[PDB]
């Protein structure tokens, strides 16, 4: 095998490790990071040796060896932000992005605005929202507006 | 170090105000968006007008 | 705590470069949505001018 461990800290000092190869692209690593922190990768920057890492290029590459700290610093923002209006007149602002199931959007509308999802109805194009379905599914990208409604 | 104690919170200092500065232009485009939603209704209801006034002009034209 | 103080500042000064960048996308994007809300201001007017030109046709039927 040629497998090995690998620890990624935050700029807080929340550390986390992953296994992972020398083949591994920076992106498959942030990939990674996704998976365990739900860390969109779009929203993560990964240095080490106080250089900026290129998404498509191997540990390898940049000759990051077998337990090697490395540094993650956090975005603001990722690439993809959508609006939802509620029916009492606010929009709020999510990011998100095309592979998120729409309970995924309810969650962090729960976290911004308290609301659960139990109770959360979500209408884009005059349509009710199916929960297990994507943002790409009904042809939701960026900027697009969707409406809250409550019920049950 | 006192230099670099004086360094770092200036850092923050910066990371802080370009949060803020994020939040300008974040909420900035939020009534942008209101302002466009409340011109997207506007449009379509004169979408509809012209047609409805060139139905009865064709019409009108008999 | 000065390796720290220094490790601490490298990662700092990455971090305050992140946000500025994030800000000035944030930026870019509200100044597009502002021209994309300045144009449906365009349309508003085409479909205004339409409406009282048609209006103008079929008024002179006196």
């Amino acid at each position: 095998g040629s497998g090995m461990q690998i620890f990624v800290k935050t700029l807080t000092g929340k550390t986390i490790t992953l296994e992972v190869e020398p083949s591994d692209t920076i992106e498959n690593v942030k990939a990674k990071i996704q998976d365990k922190e739900g860390i969109p990768p779009d929203q993560q920057r990964l240095i080490f040796a106080g250089k900026q890492l290129e998404d498509g290029r191997t540990l390898s590459d940049y000759n990051i060896q077998k337990e090697s700290t490395l540094h993650l610093v956090l975005r603001l923002r990722g690439g993809m932000q959508i609006f939802v209006k509620t029916l009492t007149g606010k929009t709020i602002t999510l990011e998100v992005e095309p592979s998120d199931t729409i309970e995924n959007v309810k969650a962090k509308i729960q976290d911004k605005e308290g609301i659960p999802p139990d109770q959360q109805r979500l209408i884009f194009a005059g349509k009710q929202l199916e929960d297990g379905r994507t943002l790409s599914d009904y042809n939701i990208q960026k900027e697009s507006t969707l409406h809250l409604v409550l019920r049950l | 170090k006192q230099e670099l104690v004086t360094q770092n919170e200036l850092l923050k200092q910066q990371v802080k105000i370009f949060e803020e500065d994020f939040q300008r232009e974040r909420s900035d485009r939020e009534r942008m968006n209101e302002e466009k939603e409340e011109l997207k209704k506007q449009v379509e209801k004169l979408q509809a007008q012209v047609t409805l006034t060139n139905a009865q002009l064709k019409t009108l034209k008999e």
